[PDB]
RNA sequence: AGCCAGGAUGUUGGCUUAGAAGCAGCCAUCAUUUAAAGAAAGCGUAAUAGCUCACUGGUCGAGUCGGCCUGCGCGGAAGAU
RNA sequence: UACCCGCAGAAGAAGCACCGGCUAACUCCGUGCCAGCAGCCGCGGUAAUACGGAGGGUGCAAGCGUUAAUCGGAAUUACUG
RNA sequence: CGCGGGGUGGAGCAGCCUGGUAGCUCGUCGGGCUCAUAACCCGAAGGUCGUCGGUUCAAAUCCGGCCCCCGCAACCA
RNA sequence: AAAUG
């Protein structure tokens, strides 16, 4: 299958094992699927500070 | 960062032409607010 | 004396701008840890290595000491210069002026070999501008961008050609091959290979939409046309033998076939057309040249393949400007050069861009 | 012809070169201390270094050197009962 | 063990989603069809309550979101209808 | 290798037929037509006749050489 | 007579 990538810079690349959590997108033709940020080699999206548990992103400790 | 998957095939001569004949390089009109292409059935906000 | 000041002034803030470019004090740092390898006697030890280090070591050393002699005699000048205002004396004057004259052609120099580095760039170059997906908007973009290369062309002094014009059927062309003849023309050109992005709104449009327009432009330098180089007979099998089929009492004795074969490559040629042997080796060896030149052009063709499919990982980065008239703002996009004199821009101010290009190295 | 000795100085001539110190070349090819010593003929080096040579001093004590002309020979010269 | 009594001191103990419309909750800055968002409709091309951050708010709460899964709405297989 | 035919602007064709003369269709350029493009209308330009020699006063044209193309023929054992 | 944007 074809799997979105979701969020701003992903290090994703070729043998990257990673986990798809189903989601269609209306723009792509074909994709069904997104990829979940924050689980598997998939890293979290950087410096984000809302809506974190969509995009694998801890909580910055102060 | 990520490569562009072009939908050229197998580029033999020149890439940057293939790439202008591409999606990647389509022409972008605006839809206008005003005047012809104008007309909106409901507003961002309405 | 003032316009020796003004230049005096531009002198600095170029050998700034070269530094910068550079990354000048990494390139110390290198020189330096270079400088202890050498020192250390392990390091000769290793033929290949040690020539390696030396060579890398003495082009920095160049770029370093060059550029703090900038530093030094910019400063020399500026101190000869209160002499030459207020004391009055005249041939120090001049001894300050030439020194700065001296010092000015060492900066060049500098700037010239950083910029014109590569092989080609020496030579003449066949810039090719193609009319994107627009229609007749892109045509129109394509044709301006033209307008403008020719002029940015004249301006330096080079020879403009146009060599093939497909004209748009409305208006502006939808492709164009411009020779450019003159000294380091493909070196200054080069960096110009890219997509070019127009942003206006449209005077072909019926609606007089704003547009987002793109048209390609593509430097590519003119190669000296290699002659086909005639293949030696110690590199070649000739095999002599019988005929299929044959057909009487003489060919079934006679040998009239040849079989050519090249012993780098492993290419054969057979004939046996002709009854005469001599006739069919030369034909057999016509043949044999034929495959020989079909060879070189496909090993020519997909070594290119290679590059463009380089190239085309690139993608969106291809876009090198983006020329927006409605805000009235052109911005390089490879640099981070920004101007708001945009019709200047298209009349051929292109100087600031291609230059800062070139500094850059991409 | 052997044999024993020296075979230097300015000097590593500059340049262009990654380096170039007789020997990568490009080029000049000088003068010096003089018995004689090429800004170097070969080997050698990352390049120097190093090892030879040219010419010269000493020993030794009679012929010697290499061109020309010709005579006769040698190699070049491998095949199938 | 449950349960009860005493001891000390606010002490050891709050997050998650969302805020264009559906759908409860809006502004400023940053970005400029880019980056990105999105369940649908669509948002973004230089004043974005739709992107990202902040302040303010709303809903849930030791949970809160996302995905999958079934029925519902869907009288959209209608026996009722 | 032999016998023929050819090479004439961007293109495709003529003329070469007994040497002096450059034509047709399309294309190119400038107008006009349309809101614009196409079509259509008007007006122009553009050829060292593959190349090198030869002979007539004179060569696209005749003759020869060379380069390129297209046919044909390249056979009997 | 009259094709297209
Ligand atoms: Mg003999
Ligand atoms: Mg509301
Ligand atoms: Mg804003
Ligand atoms: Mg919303
Ligand atoms: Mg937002
Ligand atoms: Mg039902
Ligand atoms: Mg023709
Ligand atoms: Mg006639
Ligand atoms: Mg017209
Ligand atoms: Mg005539």
């Amino acid at each position: 299958v074809t799997s979105y990538i979701g969020g701003e810079g992903h290090n994703l690349q070729e043998h990257s094992v990673i986990l798809i959590r189903g989601g269609r997108v209306k723009d792509l033709p074909g994709v069904r699927y997104h990829t979940v940020r924050g689980a598997l080699d998939c890293s979290g999206v950087k410096d984000r500070k809302q809506a974190r548990s969509k995009y694998g992103v801890k909580r910055p400790k102060a | 960062m990520s490569r562009y998957q072009h939908t050229k095939g197998q580029i033999k001569d020149n890439a940057i032409e293939a790439l202008l004949h591409d999606p990647l390089f389509r022409q972008r009109v605006e839809k206008n607010k005003k005047g012809k292409g104008s007309y909106m059935r409901k507003g961002k906000h309405g | 004396i003032n316009p020796v000041n003004n230049r005096i002034q531009d002198l600095t803030e170029r050998s700034d701008v070269l530094r910068g470019y550079l990354d000048y004090d990494a390139k110390k740092e290198r020189l330096e840890e270079v400088n202890a390898e050498l020192e250390q006697p392990d390091v000769w030890n290793e033929p290949e290595r040690a020539q390696a280090l030396g060579k890398e070591r003495s082009s920095l050393e160049a770029v370093v000491d060059t550029l703090d002699q900038m530093k030094q005699g910019l400063e020399d000048v500026s101190g000869l210069l209160e002499l030459a205002v207020e004391a009055d004396d005249e041939e120090t004057f001049n001894e300050a002026v030439a020194e700065l004259d001296a010092l000015e052609e060492k900066l060049a120099q500098l700037e010239f070999r950083r910029m014109f580095s590569g092989e080609y760039d020496s030579a003449d170059c066949y810039l090719d501008i193609q009319a994107g997906s627009g229609g007749t908007e892109a045509q129109d973009w394509a044709s301006m961008l033209e307008r403008m290369y020719l002029r940015w062309a004249e301006s330096r002094g080079f020879k403009t050609e146009i060599i093939e014009e497909s004209e748009g059927e409305v208006a502006g062309i939808k492709s164009v091959t411009i020779k450019i003849s003159g000294d380091y023309a493909y070196g200054w050109l080069r960096t110009e290979t890219g997509v070019h992005r127009l942003v206006r709104k449209s005077p072909f449009d019926s609606g007089g939409r704003r547009h987002t327009s793109f048209s390609s432009a593509f430097v590519y330098p003119e190669v000296d046309d290699d002659i086909d180089i005639e293949i030696n007979p110690a590199d070649l099998r000739i095999d002599v033998y019988r005929t299929s089929g044959a057909g009487g009492q003489h060919v079934n004795r006679t040998e009239s076939a040849v079989r050519i074969t090249h012993i780098p490559t492993g290419i054969v040629t057979q004939c046996q057309n002709d009854r005469s042997q001599h006739k069919n080796k030369d034909q057999a060896m016509k043949q044999m040249k034929a495959k020989l030149y079909e060879l070189e052009m496909q090993k020519k063709n997909a070594e290119k393949q290679a590059m463009e499919d380089n190239k085309s990982d690139i993608g969106w980065g291809s876009q090198i400007r983006s020329y927006v008239l409605d805000d009235s703002r052109i911005k390089d996009l490879r640099t981070g050069v920004e101007t708001r004199n945009t019709q200047a821009v298209l009349d051929g101010s292109l100087d600031q861009f291609i230059e800062a290009s070139l500094k850059a190295g991409l």
